[PDB]
RNA sequence: AGGAUGCCCCCUCCCGAAGGAAACCCCGGUGACGGGGGAGUACGAGGGAGGGGGUCCAGGGUCUGCCCUUACGUCUAGAAA
RNA sequence: GCGGGGGCGGUGGGGUAAGCCUCCGCUCCGAGACGGGAACAACCGAGACCGGGGUUAAGGCCCCCAAGUGCGGGCUUAGUGUCAAUCUAAAAGGGCGUCCCCCGCCCAAGACAGCCGAGGCGGGGGGCCCCGAAGAUGUACAGGGACUAAGCCCGCCGCCGAGACCCCGGCCCGCGGGCCGUUGGCCCGCGUGGGGUAGGGGGGCGCGGCCGUGGGGCAGAAGCCGGGCCGUGAGGUCCGGUGGACCCGCGGCCGACGAAGAUCCCGGCGG
RNA sequence: ACGUCGUCUCUUCCCAUCCUGGCGGUGCAGCAGCCGCCAAGGGUGGGGCUGCCCGCCCAUUAAAGGGGAACGUGAGAUGGGU
RNA sequence: AGCAUCUAAGCGGGAAGCCCUCCCCGAGACGAGGCGGCCGUUGCCCUGGGGGCAACCCCGGGGCACGAGGGCUCCCGUAGAA
């Protein structure tokens, strides 16, 4: 089963930003979540996304619900995932 | 050894033979992909193994009754061997018949395509003994398992409509289990 | 439908009524019997003729219990069977089919077997048995290949009949294999297989009657008030409705007889060693004399008067078995 | 009796109607996808020029594969009937 | 020609109803090719000179079958159902089966159910499904495979797809203009020009003879068998073989002038 | 120009079930009866009367159901009626 | 849905009906099957063409021999319209 949780690093599999990495920062409902690249980092804008269009990775950072990009970027440093985000899958 | 791969629907080879492991696949959805592959690659041979692990969605009683009606009520009053239907029951023959229904009818290209398909229950020993056996899956034809969903396997259907024949095949599996396990 | 209800004319369970593919019965079913020792599950014998016997009824609940009753009996001429080969069977894992995995032959088969088989001058039996042993652990069934010895029968022909008879009696496959191998090159007499008073099934090709009309073949009625009908009376009226057209269930003339049939639960009344005690002084009509062992069966048996008949242990025995004691045959009609 | 100054293949070159992409960069959308650039480009019916190689081409008989396809004449609103 | 027919509309009027009878109007079939509708004159799309390229229409895009196992939300558990009509179906009624909307009342934690502690009772309606739901050669028929979505509802994105529309080449036509001694021929321009039964109008091919004119033939006429070339075509012409004495081009004129069919006639000859 | 009633013969299909299998209700004590549901594998016969079909009747019977197949079947019969 | 409820998940029982068991046909079952065994897997002759000609080799046609197995002819009947 697919599990999407706040802080999880995910990969987008649909849309122009396909193959890019992103961080889940909020939950809208059972079907949509909010992800942020951060944009300056991986090229993913801060938008809602349907769960069907993302796949979870094995990496997770710790943040609060609705975390800002700077808070996300800082948490990406305490985990050392900065170069993990710039890599494009497939 | 057995190597499991995902079949690339755009990177099918034009020659040779691919082996598809049918376990966990929906029968009609896998048949649709298999039928298209055989027509679009007129030189490729397709082998389907584990045909008894194909899944038919729906209530078990509903699926079994559908098969019971097919093998019982569908008949001819003319010479039965010359003019009537001959309904398959075994999972490998059942699945091959399903693919036939998705191929062009009464033409050579439809006939040639079916002759390029082989379906097996479980994995034949000669395939197992190979140094490197590549088994493909077709994820779009795989069953997405959800709670409270009803489905049956072609093996359970066969057991329902031909118990003595299923028992012999089941016993054969037990008899050769040690040698199959060795290979 | 019909104007007045009545059952259909003849069975469609024997469709098609064609000539048997072989004059020798080919048995599809062999029962699983627990006898406590290994043994052949069947025997083959030649039908010699029919008589009648005075038998004491031994069924305690029967209304004729203890009385002498006259029963029609069939005499089988049963020279010993010669065991020529042992064959092993396994199950094909792909489909569960029973498949032969090998067989071991006697080194020096009798010269009469060469009338039917393409054999080498000598079989190297020890190698064949060695190869056979490799398949012991996947064996599910073992059968012997037996040849009849028609020279020892009243027919006197030389060409033998060859068929497979399984070994049963115990559930253990290994003991059945060991017993079957011990039989290679030896003969089997009817007393080695059956015991007097037991029930057997009989399988044979029935007597041939050639091309026959629909009245005899299916029992359709001769058209009533027979003289009234133009174009004959030994016929059906119509041969079908308008639709569906001639169906396969419509009675039609054709071959009658020479089919393989199975009859159940025939009691063995006596297994004799010397047929001179049962052969009538005139001989068996159209058969000859019996000089070796014979089997006396209660009732009738399918087949013409020289047909090879296969007896097997019953596959539909009744709930209550016959009495353990041998039946008392007081007198047979071929005697003084 | 037709062409053999042919036909076929390859390569190169020129022109080209209607129409006409892609990789990739940028903007939007959950997304299938849209838009700016790449680009009226690559290409595109056909029309011109040359070079290398081969041997028949057209036409015909018959068979196979794929696609299409409900004998004729007639009265009739209506014919495979 | 004075037999019409289909779709839709006038609750047309009649009739239990009818692929029913009888009016009124637009369109289509008859007399209209082609794409879709499973097949199918008249339902949808659309009007076809010939060849080729391109783009769309109706409709479709899991396989059969070209193009999506396309995107978001919700519903159904009955294989219900599976994108209008011809076309193979369903009613009154029952169901909190399940999803949802509204109203009235009780509970201010002393409500409902048998002290406990938080929601509870009733009414009205909507969606899908279940029962109501029974037939005769052969399977959950309504294209088949099969599908739990490849079903249904609210929306959305791209693509495929005709002879239509666009383009190129060729042809023909109507009308107008011009040239040539012309019972006719040729050239140019324009056309939101190019389907067609009955019928009307215009031109050509072939057969037998006649009036002229020009020729061929024993070094081989007509006829016949097979073949190449020319013409949209009727047909013309040439070649090889066979044959053995007549025949043809061009202009004009005339007919005992063209056959696939008549339970056609006569002869011959089949299964 | 599709041989016009019935019957005979012969085969198959439907189920809205008369009996046989299963179950329930009853104003079901028992013996019987009545009513509903599932179920079409098998059975549903012999005679009298009439050209019949239908129907009435007789003796039985577990019961002696009803329909479709070009009003199944006349290049199979019969030919009593029309 | 604090109770209750055969049902929503799960489980037990439950028909002459369905499937298997049983009988018949059966590998043209074109995925045309399994097993054991027997045989062949060779030569010579005549003639036409081609290559280099020095043998030679390749190809076309025919004939003969080897060879398991099969048939006709013969005497018959467990069989039978042929
Ligand atoms: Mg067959
Ligand atoms: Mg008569
Ligand atoms: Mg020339
Ligand atoms: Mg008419
Ligand atoms: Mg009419
Ligand atoms: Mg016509
Ligand atoms: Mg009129
Ligand atoms: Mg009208
Ligand atoms: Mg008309
Ligand atoms: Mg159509
Ligand atoms: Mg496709
Ligand atoms: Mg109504
Ligand atoms: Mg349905
Ligand atoms: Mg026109
Ligand atoms: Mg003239
Ligand atoms: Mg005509
Ligand atoms: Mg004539
Ligand atoms: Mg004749
Ligand atoms: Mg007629
Ligand atoms: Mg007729
Ligand atoms: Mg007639
Ligand atoms: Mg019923
Ligand atoms: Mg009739
Ligand atoms: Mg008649
Ligand atoms: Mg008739
Ligand atoms: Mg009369
Ligand atoms: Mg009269």
């Amino acid at each position: 089963v697919k599990v999407i949780d706040v802080g999880r690093v995910v990969v987008k599999v649909l849309g122009r930003e396909a193959g890019r990495k992103a961080v889940v920062v909020d939950i809208v409902d059972e079907n949509y979540v909010v992800i942020t690249g951060p944009k300056s980092l991986s090229g993913v804008r801060r938008r809602r996304v349907n769960i069907n269009h993302i796949e979870p990775t094995d990496k997770k950072i710790e943040i609060k619900k609705g975390a800002s990009d700077e808070e996300v970027l800082k948490a990406l440093e305490a985990a050392g995932l900065v170069e993990y985000m710039k890599e494009r899958v497939k | 050894m057995i190597v499991k791969k995902v079949l690339d629907l755009s990177q099918i080879p034009e020659k040779g033979e691919i082996v598809i492991d049918a376990e966990g696949h929906i029968m009609g959805r896998l048949a649709s992909y298999v039928a298209k592959i055989l027509l679009s690659k007129p030189e490729l041979r397709v082998v389907v193994v584990n045909a008894e692990k194909l899944v038919v969605t729906g209530d078990r009683k509903m699926v079994v009754e559908w098969f019971m009606r097919k093998i019982s009520e569908w008949r001819t009053h003319y010479n039965p061997e010359k003019a009537g239907p001959k309904i398959p029951r075994r999972p490998d023959r059942v699945f091959k018949r399903v693919v036939r229904g998705m191929l062009p009818k009464k033409v050579e290209s439809g006939r040639d395509a079916l002759k390029r398909l082989r379906v097996y229950m479980s994995i034949p020993l000669d395939f197992i003994q190979r140094r490197r056996l590549v088994l493909y899956e077709v994820p779009a034809a795989k069953l997405r398992v959800r709670p409270l969903m009803q489905f049956v396997t072609l093996e359970e259907v066969w057991r329902s409509i031909d118990p003595a024949a299923w028992e012999k095949w089941n016993k054969a599996k037990e008899v050769w289990a040690k040698k199959i396990k060795q290979a | 439908g019909l104007k007045i209800n009545r059952p259909r004319r003849g069975s469609m369970g024997v469709y098609p009524r064609k000539r048997a593919a072989d004059i020798v019965p080919r048995v599809r079913t062999w029962p699983e019997v627990n006898l406590g020792k290994p043994t052949l599950l069947g025997f083959a014998a030649y039908k010699a003729g029919m008589l009648h016997a005075v038998v004491v009824d031994d069924r305690p609940t029967s209304p004729l219990y203890g009385k002498e009753v006259v029963k029609a009996v069939t005499v089988l001429d049963a020279p010993p069977l010669y065991v020529a080969a042992v064959r092993l069977y396994t199950l094909d894992p792909t489909n569960g089919y029973k498949v032969a995995v090998g067989e071991a032959w006697v080194s020096e088969p009798p010269a009469d077997l060469r009338r039917v088989l393409t054999l080498p001058e000598k079989f190297d039996t020890e190698k064949q048995l060695k190869a056979l042993e490799e398949y012991r652990d996947v064996a599910v069934d073992v059968r012997v290949l037996v040849a009849t010895q028609p020279r020892l029968s009243g027919i006197g022909k030389k060409t033998p009949e060859v068929l497979e008879i399984p070994v049963g009696g115990v559930p253990s496959i290994d003991e059945r294999i060991n017993f079957a191998i011990s039989l290679l090159g030896k003969t089997v007499s009817p007393k080695d297989v059956f015991t007097p008073g037991q029930l057997v099934d009989v399988i044979a090709v029935t007597k041939g009657k050639g091309y026959q009309g629909v009245v005899k073949r299916f029992g359709v009625t001769i058209l009533p008030r027979w003289h009234k009908h133009r174009k004959g009376h030994r016929r059906t009226g119509t041969i079908g409705p308008q639709a569906p057209a001639l169906m396969f269930t419509q009675p039609r003339p054709g071959q009658m007889g020479f089919h393989q049939r199975t009859e159940y639960n025939k009691r063995i009344l006596k297994i004799g060693d010397n047929g001179a005690e049962i052969t009538p002084k005139s001989g068996f009509p159209h058969y000859g004399v019996i000089k070796g062992p014979y089997i006396l069966l209660q009732g009738s048996v399918p087949g013409a008067r020289k047909r090879l008949v296969v007896l097997r242990y019953p596959v539909r025995p009744p709930k209550k078995a016959p009495p353990a004691a041998e039946p008392q045959v007081v007198w047979v009609s071929s005697q003084s």
